[PDB]
């Protein structure tokens, strides 16, 4: 359990850190961003399969349920900038700077 | 939108706040973020212009940042404790994850520089949700675990967004940015008084709504969205300057009006607490946002600027669109001091 | 260990099949062998740029359909409870919801494919 | 000399100018997400940093 | 078998390491399988079994919808892979290599902690109720359906709002 | 308060809409033949696709 | 009730009112093309409403009292003063051309709520969409500034797209050289100092522009001087057109209904044309627009709201 | 009245006879118009005034 | 009769003015009752 925990705690921190840094394409930082999901959810996972608590494992599938729908919503702004601009790059989404 | 797509996106909008603040799990708080951040975009994209579809982008990707931030404080305390809420024996780490995330959900700096720019794209009928009804679910958030919060984070990031504010809100010529700007200065207040007694800080949240919905119902009056444009208002609608600029003047803070009482009080608690110098300063810095607010007197009350040939048609034509809410809110804005002992 | 080792031994014939197969033929690799193939004439342009999609919204709430069926699949333990009333009750509603969704969309032309 | 001069350079005018000079140093912002979320990551180590150091 | 564990969520990381790192989209999902896979795989090593095959089933859903998108929005000319950029791969590089020493000086300086590599695998599981015939996950998760039916509600509504709200997104 | 950068600056449109500089819709060139089995043979149907 | 969105729920859906000659007809033409008469007899023969031009009074024309107001409060902006000294270093031109942009922006707004209130059609006499050939004209003349037709340009740009186009144009086709000769028959004092090239340059405005832009969407039918006459032939053509070209075809009801709540709300209609733009010829300074508005609040029925003026003769007012 | 016409594309008229008093009418207008030489103009003022007699 | 569009508040809406003039009554007939219930149950609870 401990060095699990660890290295999903560590990739947590790596997706995080991925999306606070972006690179050109808006879909990479979405990628990131579920990437961070799987990561939370698998943490829940293994706490509640190690606890023996199994009326907390209810709770992983309401995460993927409403990262689910999340990303969903993501994926609609994605087609909305495109439609927009040409392309997802999020140098484009500089307007309202003024 | 279609009724039914009015009604449940509403509602849904309605819904997540109040399952965050009658929820007893840190997963259903979460969940209640996550409603009010999912309805909100539909909400803020329905214009579909360019700048509409970038606002709502940028508010997608940090507030979803945000949550997943807030989602791994829940899990690591799950993992520690075995429970869903945060106890006393709760890491330090955590909490102070959770007070971060939720200071960007909540605009406040150093993670302020999202919340001028999505409330410059969007239209002024949801910038007054945006400033008003998404903040009592964070906020009831922190609340909710007061006891336990870090001062030294929580005064750390109150100062930084009262200068942050301040000074921002001087360059700005836009109202919208302006508005989002005294909200950023308005929560530093909320935040600084909130780990010593939580009632005040609900004060301030209290008088904070109460004077934006006023002035953003003004706005929309005639659709003013920079100082030239409601520099015009003393030809297109003379009666509301009066309230406009005692509203404004009692935002920034002068004593005879409301405004006082938020300040004054906490500032009278963080004395009681000994945090003299973090007080002085805040009191000192909110001084800017009376400058920035005595220019939009000058220029819409006080002096009269230059109007257009095409103003006397909307002088001719009828209007019906101040509504009861605006003069009862902005009365008993401006004008409650003397009955400040029942409201603390 | 005998999933593993079966899964395993797939991957390794699969594998041994694909290098048998790039390794024993006689081989001629020329320019004009190797080209691009576009109906024996030569590439108008590169097959790398935008392909637009004309079912995005169906290809989305797909997304929510399968998250749908993630809720539903524990029915099976789920019936092997005391509070069958309650199950019913739930999962009456959550299907009646799924089909209002779905006949929204329809009605609001989601699923006429987008020109 | 000192009134019309001095005076308001030291008091008034110098207070106008710190303060414009700093707002000029704050809002002009590019407006890229990129940028904002990088400053945004500075905010996660600072936090990070004082908690260890504060112990 | 001692190392199964810890090899997985090593991968599980190195996976997450890639996507952080932002390659192409294609090569985002592809790394982004991998990854979901190994979830699954150690998920299910931890005596979980309903919870790793739905990640993988609805992670594979996900993927599938997202290469369908970025064929048509997110693509450019010339895609770049992880090895492409000499940046993104002496980065890759570092991270392993910074991540196998970051391990190694936990370690040495917590002989017993975060991590235990001496008596690696000594404590995956802790309990298991050897005489018990209902103990499987999704009876936990079918408690939905009884226990905590508010679970149901909120993520129910989610799932209908978010009709609405993507097709007026995308109007 | 202007400054060196904010000079290029210039006031956002009183609407909310923005003038855009076009975006030219480039759909795919497709080569339904010569050699397809429905070209019958000795087409060049030169197809201008969009999606 | 107020058209509300409550009503719409409740009924009063536009669609269930449409009807085969629930349209939006604009005649068009140069000056003294005989625009108006052939407009009131299509309106007649077609049982729709006939709009008269809009004036620089329009607006008082159409609220209040109804009758008209003084100049200063309706415009300072004289038509007579136009063509007798076109070149005004006062900018009349330019205060004359925005004020009529507005006052034909107001009275489309009325022409659409009508429509899709009561579901009978419009008649029109030149409308927003026709008014750029006179700015053009005065542009290539030389009346007005290059800042002021930018101007005008920007108000078009903010105010246009929002409002369905009319479904047909009906444009007259008269010669700049019988032009002439029927303003002179005409014989308005300041009107026969128009230029023929003024009215050569309308023309070709029309010609260059409106009429292809127009015929992109609506459906444009062009009749010289001879068939303008017997309106009864204008009238079986449009009897016998069908639109399937233009915007109007994929609207429905909510679209209808958000239009419908724009166009009830006669300020977010004008609210554009007020864009605070310091142009000069347009710009008013504090003092006279004070005097101005003063004076106008004080007028015969406009200093309280329509339904609370005790002086004309309102009453109940202490329970209104 | 007629349900449909065979051919694809030309859809049914209601009023046939005032659509057809209509345009020929229109055509004997215009052709006043012509030179009252024009050979185009004698014979199809005959076409037409046959057609609209029928 | 001055006005050409009809004014919109031309007569009072008697249904709006019933309603709020019997809603006030209500009121203050309410609140006077309270005020006298609360006045004896202090008197009631603290031996007058
Ligand atoms: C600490 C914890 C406690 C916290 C407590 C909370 C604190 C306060 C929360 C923060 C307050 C902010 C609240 C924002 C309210 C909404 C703001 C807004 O954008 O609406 C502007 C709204 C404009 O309404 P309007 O002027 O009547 O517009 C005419 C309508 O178009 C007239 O036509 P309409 O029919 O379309 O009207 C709108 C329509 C639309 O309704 C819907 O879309 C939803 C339901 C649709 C059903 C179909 O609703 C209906 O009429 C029902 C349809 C039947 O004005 C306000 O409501 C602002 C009032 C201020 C409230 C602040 C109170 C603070 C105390
Ligand atoms: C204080 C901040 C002053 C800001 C400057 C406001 C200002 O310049 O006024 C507009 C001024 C333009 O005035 P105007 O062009 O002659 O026409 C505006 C009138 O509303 C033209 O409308 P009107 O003639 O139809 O109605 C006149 C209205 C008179 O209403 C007014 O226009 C004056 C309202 C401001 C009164 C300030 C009271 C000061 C409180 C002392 C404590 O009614 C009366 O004649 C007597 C009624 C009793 C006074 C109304 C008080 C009701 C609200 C009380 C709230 C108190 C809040 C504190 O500029
Ligand atoms: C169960 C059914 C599925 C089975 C799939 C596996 C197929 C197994 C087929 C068994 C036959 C194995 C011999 C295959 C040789 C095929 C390639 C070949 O012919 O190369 C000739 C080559 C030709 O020799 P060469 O190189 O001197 O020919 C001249 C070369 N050029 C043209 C360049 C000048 O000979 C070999 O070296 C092949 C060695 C095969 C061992
Ligand atoms: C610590 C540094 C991590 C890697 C830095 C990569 C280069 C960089 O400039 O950081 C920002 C980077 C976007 O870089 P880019 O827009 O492609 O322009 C490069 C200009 N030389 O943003 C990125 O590429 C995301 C980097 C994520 C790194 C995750 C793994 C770090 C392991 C240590
Ligand atoms: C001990 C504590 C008490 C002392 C407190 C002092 C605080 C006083 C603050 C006064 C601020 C007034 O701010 C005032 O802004 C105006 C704007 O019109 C400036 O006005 C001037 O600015 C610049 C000169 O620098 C000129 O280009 C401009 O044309 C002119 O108007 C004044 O120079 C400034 O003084
Ligand atoms: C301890 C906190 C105390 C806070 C209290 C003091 C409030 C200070 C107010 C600062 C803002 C004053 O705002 C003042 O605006 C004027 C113009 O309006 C600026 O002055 C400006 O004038 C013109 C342009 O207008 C330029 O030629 C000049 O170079 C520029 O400086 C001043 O530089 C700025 O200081
Ligand atoms: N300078 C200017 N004059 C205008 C504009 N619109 C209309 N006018 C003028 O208004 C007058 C309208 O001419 P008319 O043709 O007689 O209008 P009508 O009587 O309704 O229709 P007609 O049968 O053609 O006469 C002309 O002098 C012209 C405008 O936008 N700018």
């Amino acid at each position: 359990m401990p060095s699990t925990f660890f290295n999903l705690t560590m990739a947590f921190s790596l997706s995080l850190l991925g999306t606070l840094m972006f690179r050109s394409h808006l879909m990479s930082t979405l990628l990131c961003l579920e990437g961070m999901v799987l990561s939370l959810f698998i943490m829940t996972s293994v706490t509640s399969l190690n606890s023996n608590s199994m009326s907390s494992m209810p709770i992983p599938i309401t995460i993927l349920v409403f990262a689910a729908c999340e990303a969903a919503v993501g994926l609609a702004l994605l087609v909305k900038v495109s439609n927009t601009y040409g392309t997802d790059y999020v140098q484009n989404l500089n307007l309202l700077q003024c | 939108m279609n009724p039914i797509t009015l009604a449940i996106i509403y509602f849904t909008i309605f819904l997540g706040p109040v399952i965050t603040m009658s929820s007893t799990n840190l997963m259903l708080m979460w969940v209640g973020l996550e409603f009010s951040l999912l309805a909100i975009i539909p909400m803020l994209i329905n214009k579909k212009n360019p700048r509409s579809t970038e606002a709502a982008t940028k508010y997608f990707v940090t507030q979803a940042t945000a949550s997943m931030i807030i989602l791994l404080a829940i899990v690591l305390n799950y993992k520690q404790l075995g429970t869903w809420m945060f106890q006393q024996q709760t890491n330090g780490l955590i909490l102070n994850m959770t007070l971060m995330a939720l200071s960007m959900k909540l605009g406040l700096a150093p993670f302020h520089f999202w919340l001028p720019e999505v409330t410059q794209g969007i239209p002024l009928h949801m910038g007054l949700i945006l400033l008003t009804w998404q903040k009592i679910a964070p906020l009831s958030i922190l609340i909710q675990i007061y006891p336990l919060l870090n001062s030294t984070i929580i005064l750390m990031l109150a100062i930084t967004s009262i200068f942050m504010g301040a000074w921002g809100g001087l360059n700005q010529t836009q109202m919208r940015k302006i508005m989002a700007y005294s909200s950023i200065a308005h929560m530093g207040w909320m935040l600084a008084i909130l780990p010593y007694n939580p009632s005040l800080t609900l004060l301030n949240l209290m008088i904070y709504i109460i004077l934006t919905a006023p002035m953003f119902m003004a706005l929309m009056l005639n659709n003013s969205m920079t100082i030239n444009s409601i520099s015009l208002l003393w030809n297109k609608t003379p009666a509301m300057l009066t309230m406009i600029s005692l509203m404004l003047l009692s935002l920034g803070g002068l004593p005879p009006l409301t405004g006082f009482l938020p300040k004054w009080i906490i500032i009278t608690e963080l004395m009681k607490n000994n945090c003299l110098i973090m007080a002085t300063l805040m009191a000192m810095m909110a001084l800017l946002n009376l400058f920035f607010y005595t220019r939009l007197i000058y220029s819409t009350s006080l002096t009269m600027f230059p109007t257009n040939n095409n103003s006397k048609m909307m002088t001719h034509q009828t209007k019906t669109k101040p509504n009861l809410m605006f003069s009862t809110l902005a009365i008993m804005s401006t004008m409650t001091l003397p009955l400040a002992p029942q409201l603390i | 260990m005998n999933l593993y080792t079966v899964i395993f031994i797939n991957i390794l014939l699969s594998l041994t099949l694909i290098l048998v197969a790039f390794w024993l033929p006689q081989m001629n690799l020329y320019s004009e062998k190797a080209n691009p193939y576009e109906c024996g004439f030569d590439p108008t342009s590169s097959a790398r740029l935008p392909f637009s999609m004309k079912f995005f919204l169906v290809a989305i709430t797909f997304l929510l359909f399968d998250l749908e069926i993630a809720l539903l699949l524990p029915l099976p333990w789920a019936i092997q409870t005391i509070k069958t009333s309650t199950m019913m009750i739930m999962a009456f509603i959550l299907v009646t919801i799924l089909s209002l969704g779905l006949a929204y969309e329809w009605t609001q032309k989601g699923l006429e494919w987008t020109e | 000399l000192l009134d019309l001069i001095w005076l308001e350079k030291t008091i008034p005018k110098s207070t106008s100018t710190l303060h414009t000079n700093m707002t000029t140093l704050t809002t002009n912002q590019k407006g890229l997400i990129k940028l904002y979320f990088m400053s945004f990551l500075i905010n996660i180590i600072l936090i990070i940093i004082l908690y260890s150091i504060n112990l | 078998m001692n190392n199964y564990i810890f090899v997985l969520s090593s991968l599980f990381l190195v996976g997450c390491l890639g996507l952080a790192l932002k390659p192409s989209p294609i090569y985002g999902g592809l790394g982004l399988i991998v990854s979901g896979f190994v979830g699954c795989l150690m998920v299910l090593g931890f005596g979980g079994s309903f919870l790793g095959l739905m990640v993988f089933l609805i992670y594979l859903g996900g993927m599938l919808v997202v290469f369908g998108y970025t064929t048509a929005m997110a693509t450019e000319e010339y895609p770049e892979t992880w090895g492409s950029n000499w940046l993104i791969l002496g980065f890759l590089v570092l991270g392993v290599i910074m991540e196998v020493f970051l391990i190694c000086v936990l370690n040495y300086y917590d002989e017993v902690g975060v991590i235990n590599l001496d008596g690696l695998g000594d404590w995956l599981m802790y309990e298991v109720d050897d005489v018990g015939v209902m103990l499987e996950g999704g009876i936990g998760v079918a408690a939905m359906y009884s226990c905590a039916t508010w679970m149901m509600v909120v993520a129910g509504w989610s799932l209908f709002a978010g009709i609405f709200i993507i097709i007026e997104i995308t109007r | 308060y202007p400054s060196k950068e904010t000079a290029h600056w210039k006031p956002p449109p009183w609407n909310d809409v923005d003038i855009l500089k076009e975006k030219a819709v480039t759909n795919m060139t497709l080569n339904f033949g010569p050699q397809h089995p429905a070209a019958h043979g000795v087409l060049r149907l030169v197809l201008e696709l969009s999606g | 009730l107020r058209y509300g969105l409550l009503a719409a729920i409740l009924g009063d859906k536009t669609t269930k009112k449409l009807h085969e000659y629930s349209r939006v007809i604009t005649v068009d033409g140069n000056i003294c093309s005989g625009k108006n008469k052939l407009a009131k007899e299509i309106a007649q023969q077609l049982g729709m409403k006939h709009y008269p031009e809009a004036g620089i009074q329009y607006s008082s024309t159409t609220t209040g009292d109804g009758r008209p107001l003084d100049i200063e409060f309706s415009g300072s902006c004289s038509l007579e003063k136009f063509y007798d000294d076109p070149k005004s270093n006062d900018g009349n031109s330019y205060r004359l051309q925005s004020w009529l942009y507005a006052s034909r922006l107001l009275q489309y707004a009325d022409a659409l709520e009508h429509l899709l209130s009561t579901g009978q059609g419009v008649v029109l006499e030149r409308s927003i969409y026709s008014d750029f050939v006179f700015l053009e004209a005065m542009y290539n003349q030389g009346y007005i500034r290059k800042q002021c037709v930018d101007h005008y340009n920007e108000i078009k740009r903010l105010t246009l797209p929002e409002y369905l186009p009319p479904h047909a144009v009906i444009y007259i086709d008269v010669p700049v050289p019988e032009v002439q000769s029927r303003i002179q028959k005409k014989g308005d004092p300041h009107e026969m100092k128009v230029t023929s090239a003024y009215l050569q340059d309308i023309e070709n405005a029309y010609k260059k522009t409106f009429l292809p832009k127009m015929s992109e969407m609506c459906e444009v039918l062009v009749y010289d001087s001879w068939e303008a006459e017997d309106p009864t032939k204008v009238v079986e053509d449009i009897e016998y057109l069908k639109y399937n070209k233009g915007p109007w075809l994929k609207q429905d009801d909510w679209t209808f209904h958000y239009l419908r709540m724009l166009v009830q709300d006669k300020t977010e209609v004008l609210n554009y044309t007020t864009i605070p733009v310091y142009l000069p010829e347009i710009t008013i300074g504090a003092h006279q627009g004070s005097r101005i508005y003063n004076s106008f609040r004080e007028l015969p029925g406009r200093k309280y709201a329509p339904g609370y003026n005790a002086e004309v003769g309102d009453k109940w007012i202490w329970l209104k | 009245l007629k349900k449909t016409t065979g051919l694809v594309g030309l859809a049914v008229c209601d009023t046939p006879h005032e659509r057809l008093t209509i345009l020929y009418t229109k055509t004997l207008d215009i052709l006043k118009h012509f030179p009252k030489h024009a050979a185009y103009r004698k014979y199809t003022e005959q076409i037409t005034n046959e057609k609209l007699d029928m | 009769k001055f006005y050409v569009r009809e004014p919109v508040n031309a007569k009072p809406n008697w249904l709006a003015v019933g309603l709020s003039v019997g809603a006030s009554v209500f009121m203050w007939i309410y609140l006077i009752q309270t005020h006298n219930e609360d006045v004896l149950e202090y008197k009631r609870r603290n031996g007058l």
